[PDB]
RNA sequence: UUAAUUGGAUUCAACGCCGGGAACCUCACCGGGGGCGACGGCAGGAUGAAGGCCAGGCUGAAGGUCUUGCCGGACGCGCCGAGAGGAGGUGCAUGGCCGCCGUCAGCUCGUACCGUGAGGCGUCCACUUAAGUGUGGUAACGAGCGAGACCCGCGCCCCCAGUUGCCAGUCCCUCCCGCUCGGGAGGGAGGCACUCUGGGGGGACUGCCGGCGAUAAGCCGGAGGAAGGGGCGGGCGACGGUAGGUCAGUAUGCCCCGAAACCCCCGGGCUACACGCGCGCUACAAUGGGCGGGACAAUGGGUGCCGACCCCGAAAGGGGGAGGUAAUCCCCUAAACCCGCCCUCAGUUCGGAUCGCGGGCUGCAACUCGCCCGCGUGAAGCUGGAAUCCCUAGUACCCGCGCGUCAUCAUCGCGC
């Protein structure tokens, strides 16, 4: 099953609140921003975080 | 060919290290290093009691050099003795110390707690100690002491944690001691930091 | 002479011509690339020699 | 009038450091050097039974040792030859030089 | 059964297992022959201890012992303690390691609260997941180890690198064909295009679209894509239990032998054979057998070694011997497959067990007890009762090859 991991969600929520006006609904832009704003080194973890952040943006923009 | 050269050197170090570990037990032996120079071989030995290694003004260093050159294949050896860098972060040293403490006659709980307290005081993320043998009776038993953070399964546990093992020879038989320590600078894969 | 009744013949082939350099056992000796070690002794000293279990 | 240098080590990083040092030595002088050629890696693989006795299911260990290699060709210039003759390699790298 | 046929393991989890393919050795068994007591002391000892030898008997053979006399100079098992050594007992005295429950989802802690107490709660309920994996509700609120994350390899693209790897385009020389308009093959220059080798990087995230579910966690179906939902294959096995196996790999307590249960040498045995069982190989034929001819690999290994190339021999083999410490030289022009001819449903041109004669190789030694070759001989077997095993994709079936063991020997293990 594709169950998101706990620390991925935690760090994604932390990043979203710190810089709300920094991420869009585009995967590439979020990927670059996550790369620059943290010390993550695994290319897989970066993609997971960027995907969850994209979902968060599109969800809050809709207003839940 | 070339492979035979690499393997030949690796065996010499293993044999020498085992011999020294068995020989310099009371001096707190903590590893060695071998360097090759055009004049010969520089052999550095790490220990906690360099006086025991030197042995009252030589008479022991000369014997060690002679043994190394004759019994083993070292050419023109030269032995230097130094001090262990981080004695409380080396699992082998702590295991041997606990074994010696047991051989003296201390109850194993006191020895284990003293060792854990010292190691955690010197700034280690986690430690685990396991003692097995005929403790308090003729039916064997195993006990485990633990505190802190410690990885056990996976690649990080292979490359970050330091492990050591030792035997304690008492009157009734042998007692096995295992020690595992995690250094303060170890970082797990899921420890990510936000750049401010 | 009396000491001649204790020396062994210097064999050059067969199971009796090779012993583990660490424990002295005959039999399962690994002869690859010049190693002379038992299958028992090689397992517990392999990491020191630089071998690893990648897969 | 050309020298051939062979490098081999069990650690890739040290090999890269030595190769980069030789490359920079050649760069700081007027001398042509064919790039470091990567030769195939040596793998030494040993498979052993795990248990000391013969009881139970049979399981095996697969130990592996890897040896990396590089090749570098450079023309014999005494001004540049002395520098590479004095560079110090780590103890886990083997170097051999010959003139062709 | 025997002089001995050494020992361990008996459901899964004993029985091509102990890396166990034992001619000597290995060796632990059987027959026989020799040798060994640091260190203390007791008899003894230069008027020479302890020790060693030419020839010849005993002997399987032996200055082992004796006969016969020649050596050497300081210790002394004839005696008492003690010791080395022990594949001798105990895995139900232990350490370390390994199998199984099980790569299953479990095992706990701080404070609070409930119960007189053993204990309980969290760890429960609904949905979901490969997972105590998650989302909501909850006298619980939060943490740790395990799972995941992590490490190695495979498949797609980009940069750098060009030898010992690669040869397409361009030039030169030589030789063949349908006589050369054209088409091939070598060699030299020359190049890094392509393949390959190995460092760095990109790429996939339920990211996009439509449904179900709660609007959450997620699930189902599509687009593009080399790759789609742990992308595929491996490594890593928590707290504990199993008095599970191992003291016959090594370490080690206790008990035993301690001039034999220690150390050497020769010859036997582990290879016996009315019989029961496990795992396999070869067949019972045409979805074939034989003969001649034609095609295409990969992994690994080599100086106590791999050996191209020439000569001799019908074969197995024999005599010289370049190159190779190896991307350079060698092992190394696989088989199943394809084409033509003979056999035509038969115990046969199926099957090749068993035995006779002869020729070889390794080795100090081939009878017990090794492997190879030529001619001859030609057993059971014509598809298998009740039962029962393995396997979901480059997988299963079929076909060969490499390495380990190894002087010689592979119906085996691990890989291709
Ligand atoms: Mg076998
Ligand atoms: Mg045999
Ligand atoms: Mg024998
Ligand atoms: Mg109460
Ligand atoms: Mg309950
Ligand atoms: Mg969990
Ligand atoms: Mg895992
Ligand atoms: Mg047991
Ligand atoms: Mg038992
Ligand atoms: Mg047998
Ligand atoms: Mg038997
Ligand atoms: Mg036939
Ligand atoms: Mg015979
Ligand atoms: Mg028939
Ligand atoms: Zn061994």
């Amino acid at each position: 099953g594709k169950i998101r991991q706990g620390f991925i969600k935690r760090v994604a929520r932390e990043l979203f609140n710190k810089y709300p006006n920094e991420f869009t609904r585009d995967f590439e832009h979020n990927k670059k921003k996550v790369e620059e704003l943290t010390n993550v080194t695994s290319k897989k973890i970066r993609n997971r975080i960027a995907g969850y952040i994209t979902k968060l943006v599109r969800m809050k923009e809709e207003g839940k | 060919a070339i492979e035979r050269y690499f393997i030949r050197e690796a065996v010499k170090e293993m044999l020498i290290d085992e011999f020294l570990e068995k020989e310099l037990r009371r001096a707190g032996y903590g590893g060695l290093d071998i360097k090759k120079t055009p004049l010969g071989t520089k052999v550095i030995i790490f220990a906690a009691n360099p006086g025991y290694v030197i042995g009252r003004g030589g008479r022991r260093i000369r014997e060690l050099t002679r043994i190394l050159e004759r019994q083993f294949g070292l050419e023109n050896p030269q032995i230097d003795v130094q001090e262990i860098k981080n004695p409380y972060l080396n699992a082998k040293v702590q295991a041997v110390r606990i074994a010696q403490a047991l051989e003296r006659g201390i109850h194993f709980r006191r020895a284990a707690y003293a060792a854990m307290r010292a190691i955690m005081s010197n700034g280690a993320r986690g430690v685990e100690i396991r003692i097995s043998g005929k403790l308090t009776g003729e039916r064997a038993k195993s006990v485990r002491f633990y505190q802190g953070y410690l990885a056990k399964v996976g690649n990080p546990a292979e490359t970050l944690v330091s492990k050591g093992y030792a035997q304690a020879l008492l009157k009734l038989g042998v007692i096995g001691v295992k020690v595992a320590i995690m250094p303060p600078d170890a970082r797990l894969p899921d420890e990510i930091e936000i750049i401010e | 002479a009396k000491a001649d009744y204790n020396k062994r013949k210097p064999r050059k082939f067969g199971k009796g011509a090779r012993r583990c350099i660490r424990c002295g056992q005959y039999g399962p000796i690994i002869r690859i690339h010049g190693l002379m070690l038992c299958r028992h002794c090689f397992r517990e000293v392999a990491p020191k020699l630089g071998f690893r279990k990648y897969e | 009038q050309k020298a051939r240098i062979k490098l081999a080590s069990t650690n890739v990083r040290s090999l890269e450091e030595v190769a980069n040092q030789i490359k920079q030595i050649a760069e700081r002088t007027g001398v042509r050097m064919s790039g470091p050629i990567p030769l195939p890696t040596k793998r030494i693989r040993i498979v052993t039974r795990k248990s000391p006795d013969g009881e139970g299911s049979a399981t095996f260990d697969r130990w592996e040792l890897r040896i990396h290699k590089r090749l570098i060709d450079i023309e014999a210039d005494e001004r540049a030859m002395r520098q590479i003759m004095r560079i110090r390699v780590p103890e886990d790298v083997t170097i051999e030089i010959e003139l062709i």
